[PDB]
């Protein structure tokens, strides 16, 4: 249930100019990547709550859900958007339920038991909670980088792929005291340029950085102490939507008994169950792996360039989040305390 | 794609396959090794009883120190040759 | 930087003219998306803030779409206005007229027809700008795309020989590639002031030109100029315009091409099914469709029901609400919304637009069927066909070899009803 | 002497190359010089083709060899060739194929009958070199091609990695004899040898799909069979081939795809490596510098000055060792055998 | 600097100890001192008893604790406590059970909201120390015992490693309720706690077999069940116990034998370590000198002067991280749960 219904296009444009501009930029890939989409969505939601007028909590909920449904459809593999929505949707619901009775266990026992002003100018409170999200989205790299003194130790060898500001902040923080080594597999073709830049920044911090091709990942794996990866999103089954080639690191690590550590903020955690990987994996342009000026080659061969890679939930050993370090088995409880499990489908 | 250069002059340094002297007794209104050079032709009908791959010729361009005095560069080449102290 | 662009629609309108009788050319769907939208997305990417669309044939329906479009909204990156002038405009005519209005402010983008591209012209502009900043007699820089000479996307028009100063990137020679022209004749004077030149037969002439504010006035003057390449470029080079310089920007990434021919329409469209012009790809759903990408480059909208024992093969796009019959084959084919394919058919390398109905036991291939066309049963169609504006074909008929149908009043053959051509619904 | 092995894991790998004929010894045969230049400057030059050109070069070297007054032909020809080898080694480390053929040639020289005159000795050596190329390389290769193309069933989707003359000839021959299939060509950095393969395959009209090794997971779900051309088979059954070949085999295993290694028996070695670092070959880290999907076309890279940059090192290994448990079958001229049968085949000579 | 992280993979482990009271700080309570000696000397007690004695000592600390009237009870009791802790951790690194009881006490130091006469203040405090000792340790232990005992069947051959209070209580209780079984005690160097176990279990009339950890593979073929006591249970589901415990669980897994971890809830931790080397406790290297059959019988050893010998280093870790996949079930007072559900329990407190 989107916002194309319950509102016209010109009404959306006038009432919610941010929604219109976010839809356009999500489709045009202008706003891109987990963090950029998270922040922008949260700001757009601040406008939605500020502009929208309702007398009932339910109107507010479905209004947000509708805007959420539309923003999601704009760019569905940027899970960061919907997560911010689901976060606010829950924020609305229990701000309501404590306002519900200031005016005074298990789901297994629900099978046996009892059958069967609220909504407006909690806006001022809602907007505050939205700002609380903005603040938390800033502390992610700081809340995570600190934990590097419990896993990164001197003379250890670490393998990383592509580029992750989280992982980078994680490494460099430990690196300003302890001296270790990092092998950076570039994320060719996609995370290529970014990883080289990160590799240089690491070396400038004195971390003894080695840049290898993606085909070298297995060969050096035998001497690696630990794998530390970033991710684009964490799905409902605890799986990993991450950047291209990351399964090469994952599979090779499991084959060499090397632990896989994932550094990610909780906001990248999405309840979307991967009933599929085909709908998950997006494909960029073949231009990245093959030049268009190869006239004979491009007219005679299927040329594919996946943007993402998937990693099964049981290939990750540890999640380093802003909340702390947790096993993949605990992601279940992380969600049920963050989203409301009815907004899983937006 | 072809790169054009009138910035270049021949250093009269050449090295040929052996059969090029079999391209120097029989065919010969040939001139000068710079008259020679051009009619290698690698393209079109080019009929002229060749004997055997496909023919090919490469150029190589330096950065410094190589040219020749046929003209009065002798004045300049001589001047150019004073890399000495004592 | 306030940037503007001039889009010459209606230009190649005559090429697609069994079509372009109901709709205009710029409203024709490439892959279930009107060609004008690709142009708009490209300009929006370039950072254009002001758009002028020259048009005539169905200029009303064009102006209507633009009025009801994505680009008439408050969020729209640019402001699109339309210009209606007497049909069959040459590029010069539009530019001369453009001068009489003093519409052109600063540097602008000039494209003819419809352009499908993802090349960010941002850096091409700054290159063009700073080049003018030092010398103002540089009036145009042509965006061209690197390629191979025999390249598939490099056609008759795109096949041209360029000679560019390797350091200044200034075009000192241009000549279109015609048959019977066996040579490249340069005036030896170029060589004593440009000295590492590069002769290039590998380029794709996209004819996406970044012109300066002088150019409209320069077309008022030299009133004999009609084609932007044939006359203007030739003029600057052979010095009809005395002191002007033009440059090339050979792009080495992305995509650029224009939909001008019927064959280019086919070429570009499948270059679009391949992810060559990302994110401008069917499953990006810019006009709020519901496309999804699947392996072997098949694109499907929602609400599409497939019969079992149906075989949709590679490079196939299916619009929403489209149904396919039992034991039918669809391979490498564009299909629009609300089509219905009969059972036991074979469609290969064809084009089906909205509301097209196909009977049973049909052999369709290499063909364009325009909206609302309905085909009977056991009817065979063949390559080069084009069936426009709801032309109806009845049971047991054969159609072939580039024949262009219409339901209208003009030159191409054919009319509607039961068995058509022959048993004609018009007689001629 | 280079003895200093330090913390870096790659420190032991020999990095010194010779790309020009500057200060070359005067006892180096002209044919060897040309081979040496081709060795360190070519880019696609098959391990088989390397060995063939080496043996044909040694033929010219031997033919023109005139034994001195200070020794008989047997003792000094090995010395003269040792000089040719040392020079060739300096240009680029010897392949297992080249190393094996060298051990072969050195042997036959030592088992040369002394009663033979020098011209009879040279004539015989050239006979055996001719027989080595004919049997161990060419005919063996033909047998592998036919034996391996046998396993290609109609409807198969064959994955190949980089540019393997063996796998290429198998796929092409499959197309010729009438096999209906398609191919997935997996390529990789720093050098896209897979495009050379893609060009060759498409020129023969073989339906192909082209992806990078990072897209392996995605494209693996379409693959029915994997064909690998080997540089060498280890005596423990492990496959020693280029680059990401182990990654192809590993992900191929997870998707239940049969990994088929095609390798001529003359490239079987008695060496057994446990990891992929002990015996490998360094490639210039400068290859990793310029990244935009081309080898020499130029535009400045972020890592251009990496040699000057402290703690920033670039490197690309040419080979790795795929564990024997990831290889399904080894296809040689002896037929389809379990890869652990390599040391058994060696004794059969 | 106070730091030394070098090429030694054991360089970071805290080796500094306090064996005597010399120069002992003045503000340390007598009961704390004697506890410091026994912690640093005894071979006889582990985490469970360590925690009990720690708490009972701290009651004596707080009971004898006198309030200064420049401040009062809430701000300064936590500082005096911190002094006793700092001394104790210098005699021996704190156990997880001790550290968790410390966070408990420190938290309850603060939450009393500037209320009471101090004496009442002391009065409650000892209460939930009394109650913490009651509920979290003793009562919970009894729950674990009966939960574990009912998993024992007639004819069981049960393996216990070392000397564990919890597991010993389970076995003793089991024979008391009349279960027919025999116990396999696995011991290890340097000190042999399995003897104390064997001594105890045979004095309660239980059939016992005694082997060293080297004979694990052999004796495992008789074992039907394995019972383990834990120093701590990690949040990733891993078991953190004595140095040889993972080997017990590993070989037990290979023989299809259930691995049963018995741990009180308060010994659960938020900590997650991926190897046994980052978080551990160093035991004196001189312990490894004694030639084997006995300890502290004074036998010299070839290795006795190892401190003076270069490149010779003796080492004995006290603890061991057993991966979650090797633990079959975790038995706490919450019942029999998958070990992976540890961080869930920490939320239910």
């Amino acid at each position: 249930g989107p916002i194309s219904e319950f509102m016209s296009t010109i009404n959306v444009e006038h009432t919610y100019p941010a929604v219109s501009s976010l839809i356009a930029d999500l489709k045009s890939r202008k706003v891109q990547g987990p963090f950029a989409v998270a922040v922008e969505t949260a700001l757009v939601m601040r406008q939605v709550i500020s502009q929208t007028r309702w007398s009932t909590v339910d109107q507010l909920i479905d209004t947000v859900r509708a805007v959420g449904s539309t923003l999601v459809k704009a760019q569905p593999t940027e899970f960061s958007c919907g997560n911010i929505i689901r976060r606010i949707l829950r924020l609305i619901r229990e701000e309501y339920q404590e306002l519900l009775k200031t005016a005074d266990y298990s789901s297994m026992l629900n099978l046996l038991g009892r059958p069967t002003t609220g909504g407006m100018d909690m806006r001022a409170v809602i907007i505050s909670g939205i700002q609380d999200v903005i603040d938390e989205l800033d502390k992610i790299n700081t809340d995570i980088e600190v934990q590097s003194m419990d896993h990164l130790h001197s003379n250890e060898i670490i393998l990383t792929q592509g580029c992750s500001k989280t992982v980078e902040a994680f490494l460099r923080f430990a690196a300003k005291k302890r001296k270790f080594s990092v092998i950076v597999a570039e994320g060719f073709p996609n995370n290529q340029k970014g990883s080289h830049a990160m590799a240089k920044r690491l070396a400038q911090a004195g971390i003894d950085t080695t840049v290898i091709s993606d085909a070298t990942i297995f060969a050096i794996m035998s001497r690696v102490n630990k794998v530390i990866l970033g991710t684009h999103a964490i799905l409902g089954n605890g799986g990993l939507v991450t950047y291209s080639g990351a399964q090469l690191v994952a599979q090779a690590a499991r084959h060499h008994a090397t632990p896989v550590v994932v550094c990610s903020g909780i906001y990248k955690l999405s309840p979307v169950y991967p009933y599929d990987l085909e709908s998950i994996i997006q494909l960029s342009s073949p231009d990245k792996i093959m030049s268009f000026n190869e006239g004979d080659l491009i007219s005679r061969a299927e040329i594919l360039n996946p943007y993402y890679d998937y990693i099964p939930p049981d290939l990750v050993d540890l999640f380093i989040t802003n909340l702390g370090g947790y096993p993949p088995s605990y992601l279940y409880r992380i969600m049920n305390d963050t989203y409301d499990a009815s907004d899983t489908i937006l | 794609r072809v790169t054009l250069n009138t910035n270049l002059s021949d250093a009269h340094i050449f090295v040929f396959k052996h059969w090029v002297i079999d391209l120097i007794r029989e065919k010969e209104s040939i001139s000068s090794i710079r008259g020679d050079l051009i009619p290698y032709l690698v393209k079109c009908q080019y009929q002229k009883s060749f004997t055997v791959a496909l023919i090919a010729k490469d150029g190589i361009i330096c950065s410094r120190a190589n040219n020749l005095p046929n003209y009065f560069e002798l004045n300049k080449c001589i001047a150019k040759l004073t890399p000495e102290q004592r | 930087h306030a940037l503007q662009a001039i889009v010459l629609s209606d230009s190649y309108n005559y090429r697609f003219r069994p079509l372009t009788l109901d709709k205009p050319r710029c409203l024709l769907p490439l892959a279930n998306t009107p060609l004008i939208e690709y142009t708009f997305e490209f300009l929006a990417l370039a950072g254009v803030q002001e758009v002028y669309v020259f048009c005539c044939a169905h200029a009303g329906q064009i102006r209507e779409y633009i009025e009801k479009s994505k680009w008439n909204l408050p969020s729209s990156p640019f402001s699109v206005n339309t210009i209606v002038s007497r049909e069959s405009l040459s590029v010069g005519d539009a530019l001369r007229e453009l001068d009489s209005k003093q519409l052109i402010t600063s540097d602008f983008i000039l494209v003819s027809g419809d352009v499908v591209s993802n090349v960010p012209l941002n850096e091409v502009l700054k290159e063009h700008r700073k080049r003018r900043e030092d010398d103002k007699n540089a009036i145009m820089t042509m965006v061209v795309r690197e390629a191979s000479p025999f390249h598939r996307t490099r056609a008759r028009t795109e096949s041209s020989v360029f000679v560019i100063d390797k350091k200044t990137s200034q075009c000192v020679h241009y000549q279109a590639n015609e048959r019977g022209k066996h040579y490249v004749s340069m005036d030896p004077e170029i060589f004593n002031e440009h000295e590492e030149l590069e002769v290039r037969n590998d380029l794709i002439d996209c004819q996406i030109d970044i012109c300066s504010n002088d150019v409209p006035a320069l077309f008022t003057e030299n009133f004999d100029y009609q084609d932007i390449r044939k006359d203007f470029v030739y003029g600057v080079l052979t010095s009809d315009l005395l002191g002007k310089k033009i440059h090339c920007h050979v792009a080495k990434e992305n995509y650029a091409a224009r939909v001008r021919s019927l064959q280019t329409y086919d070429a570009i469209s499948k270059d679009v099914l391949s992810r060559w012009v990302y994110p401008f790809v069917p499953d990006s759903n810019l006009l709020n469709q519901t496309f999804s990408y699947q392996r072997h480059q098949i694109y499907k909208e929602e609400d599409v029901v497939l019969a079992r024992s149906c075989i949709i093969k590679a490079r196939t796009l299916i619009g929403a609400y489209t149904k396919v019959g039992d034991a039918s084959v669809v391979a490498n084919t564009i299909i629009g919304r609300n089509c219905t394919i009969g059972s036991n058919c074979s469609i290969d390398s064809a084009f089906l637009w909205e509301d097209v109905v196909i009977g049973d036991n049909c052999r369709i291939g290499k063909a364009i069927l325009a909206n609302s066309v309905k085909i009977g049963n056991n009817c065979s169609i063949e390559d080069g066909a084009i069936v426009a504006a709801g032309v109806v074909i009845g049971d047991n008929t054969i159609i072939e070899k580039n024949k262009r149908l219409t339901t209208f009043e003009s030159h191409s053959q054919g009319t509607l009803n039961d068995p058509s051509l022959v048993g004609i619904g018009g007689r001629g | 002497i280079f003895e200093e092995k330090q913390v870096s894991i790659f420190s032991h790998l020999d990095w010194r190359r010779r790309r020009t004929t500057e200060n070359i010894p005067k006892d180096i045969h002209p044919a060897v010089i040309r081979l040496g230049l081709k060795l360190a400057n070519y880019k696609i030059f098959g391990s088989n083709q390397r060995c063939i050109d080496l043996l044909k070069t040694f033929k010219i070297v031997i033919q023109d060899y005139q034994t001195p007054y200070g020794t008989t032909l047997s003792r000094h020809l090995t010395t003269h060739i040792n000089s040719q080898i040392a020079y060739l080694v300096s240009t680029r480390p010897l392949s297992i194929s080249m190393g094996n053929a060298i051990r072969f040639l050195k042997l036959e020289i030592s088992v040369l009958d002394i009663d033979l005159t020098d011209d009879e000795g040279k004539e015989l050596l050239l006979e055996k070199i001719d027989s080595y190329i004919r049997d161990r390389i060419i005919i063996a290769g033909q047998v592998i091609v036919q034996a391996a193309t046998e396993k290609i069933q109609d409807g198969d989707v064959i994955l190949t990695y980089l540019h393997s003359s063996t796998v290429n000839d198998v796929l092409i021959h499959a197309k010729n004899v009438g096999k209906k299939f398609r191919v997935v060509v997996v390529d990789s950095r720093p050098e896209f040898e897979g495009r050379v393969c893609l060009k060759l395959l498409t020129e023969h009209g073989i339906e192909c799909t082209y992806v990078m090794i990072s897209a392996l997971s995605y494209i693996m779900q379409e693959v029915t069979k994997i064909f690998l051309g080997g540089h060498a088979m280890l005596s423990n059954g492990a496959l020693y081939s280029r680059a990401g070949t182990s990654l192809i085999s590993l992900l191929g295993h997870e998707s239940n795809v049969p990994v088929i290694a095609c390798c001529e028996s003359y490239k079987f070695t008695e060496r057994i490596q446990l990891d992929s670092l002990v015996y490998n070959e360094l490639a210039p880290g400068d290859q990793l510098v310029n990244m935009g999907v081309d080898d020499f076309e130029e535009k400045p890279g972020v890592l251009a000055n990496w040699k000057s940059v402290k703690n920033l090192k670039l490197l690309s290994l040419k080979y790795d060792v795929t564990p024997p448990r990831l290889i399904t079958v080894c296809v040689c001229e002896m037929g389809l055998l379990p890869s652990t049968s390599v040391p058994a085949i060696i004794n059969e000579f």
